[PDB]
RNA sequence: CGCGACCUCAGAUCAGACGUGGCGACCCGCUGAAUUUAAGCAUAUUAGUCAGCGGAGGAAAAGAAACUAACCAGGAUUCCCUCAGUAACGGCGAGUGAACAGGGAAGAGCCCAGCGCCGAAUCCCCGCCGCGCGGGGCGUGGGAAAUGUGGCGUACGGAAG
RNA sequence: AGGCUAAAUACCGGCACGAGACCGAUAGUCAACAAGUACCGUAAGGGAAAGUUGAAAAGAACUUUGAAGAGAGAGUUCAA
RNA sequence: CGGCUACCCACCCGACCCGUCUUGAAACACGGACCAAGGAGUCUAACACGUGCGCGAGUCGGGGGCUCGCACGAAAGCCGC
RNA sequence: GAGCCUUGAAGCCUAGGGCGCGGGCCCGGGUGGAGCCGCCGCAGGUGCAGAUCUUGGUGGUAGUAGCAAAUAUUCAAACGAGAACUUUGAAGGCCGAAGUGGAGAAGGGUUCCAUGUGAACAGCAGUUGAACAUGGGUCAGUCGGUCCUGAGAGAUGGGCG
RNA sequence: CGACUCUUAGCGGUGGAUCACUCGGCUCGUGCGUCGAUGAAGAACGCAGCUAGCUGCGAGAAUUAAUGUGAAUUGCAGGACACAUUGAUCAUCGACACUUCGAACGCACUUGCGGCCCCGGGUUCCUCCCGGGGCUACGCCUGUCUGAGCGUCGCUU
């Protein structure tokens, strides 16, 4: 919506936040298995649902 | 037209984050929540789904008062200071 | 043979209890045996590993008898690193070779105060 | 400036005049997508915004 | 070495606050610092600067607590926060005077008949 | 459902019995905690011997019984009363007193 | 008309204190079906279970006979082996089904209301005084509770004078 | 027709420990791994797949072809 | 030089596609595109028969208790009024 | 079994030799890199060709059907290794004001903008994009919420349970 | 002669079966018996130099203080390197601190609207003026205060 409240927007803030890449520092850290970040959520794909 | 045509009338909303539980079960037009009902002050748990006790009984969060409790039980909850 | 019933013989047991130890327990893993001339003289068998004192390896590939220094100690890696046991990458640059500290035998120690205080209660617990 | 999302117009105001010893005409806060706060505070015709600047850190 | 716990108990609360002062200012300092690109050398004082900022206050607090348990010492009704934080379970049990407090009769019936020690072969 | 021939058989089986079922795994464990409970008590009242209060003569009530004579709980009121000793001091004597036998 | 005492009562953000909810493997109180079996199905079985609700503790409930037996009687309660798939219940069909002995684990017993005597010798609160480490109880004086009944002395095994 | 009480008894939840004629990655708890995670339905709710380089990265310097993906030599390792 | 075979080819003869329901299946009856892994008569209580063992008009300590704390001991040994 | 093994265990492959009627097994050779097996007894979650069997993988079909709802594209140049799909200019057209235009509410939540690469996504391609990586972007006394009640939902008093 | 098809072997590709390994499960037993109104379980947000998730934390936020141990963490520069000062990490953890919702407690929750007391700045003061601190939910127990009764009683107008 083009008007919300803050609770929503601060919901969004964090999707926000986590959606995205993996740096490229930890791929040469000891006993990291990690190759990339299996939580990336498109914004048309998969829906947040509200 | 009651599969694909009527779909797209779907617009409106009946579930947002919950008070309680942060979950989409709070219901907006009954003003209760689906997942525990959030106005009675009692929180709804049922034995008919083992599932469900699973992904809300204790230790299944952070614990940020009941890790420390365990913790300071081994030692007869002490109230003094170290020596020295 | 075991005989205390709070001690465990699990094979999965003792690997992660080793792989999961913490630092000041790691330290405790990571010893190496003494000379046979340094053994007679402060009564103690075997010492941790700190980055100050020499070594010289005994079994490995780069063994012999050139006395050699620590320079980093790998406790994540239960490994020590030394100045002159090194390798060549591809481009040609340095890089040290990792060594496990039980395969390695010491010849120096940092005399350090703590230190004299572990080997005397060494020596007085071995009597 | 971006500040804490629980400040408001006043107390802004009173902490840029505390710390910077600079008088305020007025601020316009806004929260950004990202969740932070971000206030354009606009100072008294008789300060300059560049001196500001260079003694804080931005040039 | 740059701030310890140990000598800070020493200085008075006047003195903690004018040596927070200057710190917070510092690390503001070092944050607006941090925005830009150049001054890599910096970025990594901000911890050290934090920490020593939570020593401060740590301090402070202890030293406020301890004047105030000096305060409240051998007082009745003393504030919440300084009564102890064992569990709920044990606050509301008995005292152990009350728990060594017996009737009367009970009382009479040992002094009477008390539990002697015997044994029974000849 | 029968056969040629066998007896009649009536198993108690029809309720959901699986749900309750008490195996004896705990056997040894419980065992071995009974023992050194005995020897802790014993240890702690060595003076004292085990299974202290002296029991009566007890014959058996049941007429399939009453030929052969066991142990009971206490000595009837009237018991010590002819023995000459309190009723009460009996109890730290080290006398089982049982007030609801008769003779 | 007013004043005062008692008695049923109202208000406070009065001073102090307590319960809410969560976990719920074990335990306690209530009501609680049907699928199934009966080769069909109503009684019955499933089952006084599942689901539902209310509570607590490391255990809870039980527990000192308004008991069991009918002979040479036993003696709180709890759990185990036997009694026993027995007595008995049941369209006496399917099926259901204990108890007393006895042997073991453990074995701890008591209080009060009442009847009577004691000048209420009883209890809570407040404040100064004499005490100890981490803070609460002993001796002093007034404000209440209580004679529509504090407390010692008493408990069916008798007790009191 | 009033009340208190530990004992032997039970414990698939909780905090730690020990053991196994059990399972050995389509098995064993759904979950050996960022698993009640990704994802699905408005909601109650449903719910996965997925272990192995090498002793040590010592993860292929450098030359050449190609814009690059890639490949030809060369190089480390006993072994590419 | 000798060599059957889990190699290929040719001729002669015989040769319908497997599994189960059925009196009757190759059927115009059903299942199977192929390959790898998983996959189905188990366990408890009771009964009847037969067999092996030990004792024997007796038999059985599975229920408890005893010796010493024990990795193998959640075993084993013993009860004898 | 004083059993075999980093002078090579298990496993896998094999126009090789050979045994047993058979279930199967032995040896040779090639991969492989750390365990395995014979004999005497014991206990099994113990033998697959099917169950419109469960999971995973792969074929014929087959480079086949299909990339056909809404009139239509063309010329020149530039950036580029690469041009029909990008950009600019020109020509020819469509939507023709109830639009293929300009703004909004619900809903989406960064999709908006700039820069950069071109393996994945765009059902062909791409120098292009709503894709990817980095960095920015939403400023209110007088725009709306916040105030008020409407249908309606709802605690205390009280009642029921 | 070629092409196509079929059957075998060698090599190669898709495929990830068997074998070996296991910081994981399942089962059995033992020890203890511990949540919260002094704010429980759970949820939301944020916190690291470079940081998306798990884990660990609460504006003192990838940890503070103290004790034990004794020279580090590590993917990369920096940084306390100092230890005849106080000394890195790790563990223990009894001392401080612990954002919002949540039994959730000022009313409702659209982060709005208040009401009292106190402390700093505004016309040096209340009068619907900014910041900060404390209190402001229900029921109930003991006591105090306030006050209603043509409920009963005594003296009095
Ligand atoms: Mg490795
Ligand atoms: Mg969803
Ligand atoms: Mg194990
Ligand atoms: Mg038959
Ligand atoms: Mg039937
Ligand atoms: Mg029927
Ligand atoms: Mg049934
Ligand atoms: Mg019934
Ligand atoms: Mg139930
Ligand atoms: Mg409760
Ligand atoms: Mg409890
Ligand atoms: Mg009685
Ligand atoms: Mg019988
Ligand atoms: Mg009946
Ligand atoms: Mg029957
Ligand atoms: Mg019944
Ligand atoms: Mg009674
Ligand atoms: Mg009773
Ligand atoms: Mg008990
Ligand atoms: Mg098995
Ligand atoms: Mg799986
Ligand atoms: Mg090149
Ligand atoms: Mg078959
Ligand atoms: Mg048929
Ligand atoms: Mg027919
Ligand atoms: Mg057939
Ligand atoms: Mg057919
Ligand atoms: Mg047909
Ligand atoms: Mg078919
Ligand atoms: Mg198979
Ligand atoms: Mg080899
Ligand atoms: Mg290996
Ligand atoms: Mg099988
Ligand atoms: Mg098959
Ligand atoms: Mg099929
Ligand atoms: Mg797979
Ligand atoms: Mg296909
Ligand atoms: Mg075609
Ligand atoms: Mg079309
Ligand atoms: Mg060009
Ligand atoms: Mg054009
Ligand atoms: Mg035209
Ligand atoms: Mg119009
Ligand atoms: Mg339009
Ligand atoms: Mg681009
Ligand atoms: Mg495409
Ligand atoms: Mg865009
Ligand atoms: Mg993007
Ligand atoms: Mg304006
Ligand atoms: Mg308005
Ligand atoms: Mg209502
Ligand atoms: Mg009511
Ligand atoms: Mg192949
Ligand atoms: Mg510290
Ligand atoms: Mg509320
Ligand atoms: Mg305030
Ligand atoms: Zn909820």
């Amino acid at each position: 919506s083009s008007h919300k409240t803050f609770r929503i927007k601060r919901f969004l803030a964090k999707k926000q936040k986590q959606n995205r890449p993996i740096p490229q520092w930890i791929r040469m850290k000891t006993g990291n298995k990690i190759r990339y970040n299996s939580k990336r959520r498109h914004w048309r794909r998969t829906k947040l649902g509200l | 037209t009651k599969g694909t045509s009527s779909f797209g009338k779907r617009r409106n909303k009946t579930h947002t984050l919950c008070r309680r539980c942060g979950s989409k079960a709070y219901h907006l037009q009954k003003s209760t929540c689906g997942k525990c009902g959030y106005p009675a002050k009692r929180k709804r748990k049922y034995n008919w789904s083992a599932k469900a006790k699973r992904r809300n009984t204790t230790g299944t969060g952070r614990m940020r008062h009941l890790k420390i409790v365990y913790r300071r039980f081994r030692h007869g909850f002490r109230e003094g200071t170290t020596p020295k | 043979m075991k005989f205390n019933p709070f001690v465990t013989s699990d094979r999965s047991k003792n690997r992660k209890r080793h792989f999961n130890a913490p630092s000041h327990i790691r330290r405790k893993i990571m010893s190496s045996p003494l000379s046979k001339e340094l053994r007679q003289k402060y009564n103690v068998r075997s010492m941790p590993i700190r980055k100050d004192d020499e070594v010289q390896v005994v079994r490995g590939h780069y063994k012999g008898q050139q006395i050699g220094k620590v320079v980093q100690v790998y406790r994540k890696k239960y490994v020590i690193y030394i100045e002159r046991v090194q390798r060549e990458k591809a481009n040609g640059t340095t890089v040290h070779v990792g060594i496990h500290p039980s395969k390695v035998v010491i010849t120096r120690l940092k005399l350090d105060k703590d230190r004299k205080k572990i080997l005397e209660r060494k020596a007085k617990s071995r009597q | 400036f971006i500040v804490d999302v629980k400040a408001n117009k006043h107390q802004i105001k009173q902490a840029v005049k505390k710390l910077y010893d600079i008088d305020v005409a007025k601020v316009n806060t806004l929260i950004r997508p990202d969740g932070e706060k971000k206030a354009y505070v606009r100072l008294a015709p008789d300060y300059d915004a560049l001196d500001v600047a260079n003694k804080i850190g931005i040039i | 070495a740059k701030i310890k716990a140990r000598d800070l108990r020493g200085k008075k609360k006047e003195e903690l606050l004018k040596q927070l002062d200057d710190l917070k200012v510092e690390l503001s300092q070092l944050r607006v610092a941090k925005v830009t690109g150049g001054a890599a050398s910096k970025l990594s004082k901000i911890r050290v600067v934090r920490k020593s900022i939570a020593r401060v206050l740590t301090v402070i607090n202890q030293t406020q607590k301890e004047n105030l348990r000096k305060f409240y010492k051998g007082k009745k009704y003393k504030p919440l926060d300084l009564r102890p934080k064992k569990t709920r379970a044990m606050r509301r049990r008995l005292t152990k005077h009350e728990e060594k407090l017996k009737t009367k009769k009970q009382q009479r019936k040992e002094r009477l008949y008390p539990l002697r020690k015997y044994a029974v072969k000849a | 459902a029968p056969s040629r021939n066998g007896m009649i058989l009536k198993p108690h089986f029809h309720k959901d019995w699986q749900q309750r079922v008490d195996t004896w795994f705990n056997q040894p464990a419980r065992k071995i905690r009974r023992r050194k409970a005995r020897q802790a008590k014993a240890r702690r009242i060595a003076p004292r011997p085990a299974s202290g209060p002296i029991r009566p003569i007890v014959r058996c009530p049941t007429v399939r019984y009453h030929t052969k004579v066991r142990a009971g709980r206490g000595f009837s009121l009237e018991e010590l009363r002819v023995a000459g000793i309190h009723k009460k001091v009996a109890r730290t004597i080290g006398i089982s007193v049982d007030p609801r036998r008769r003779n």
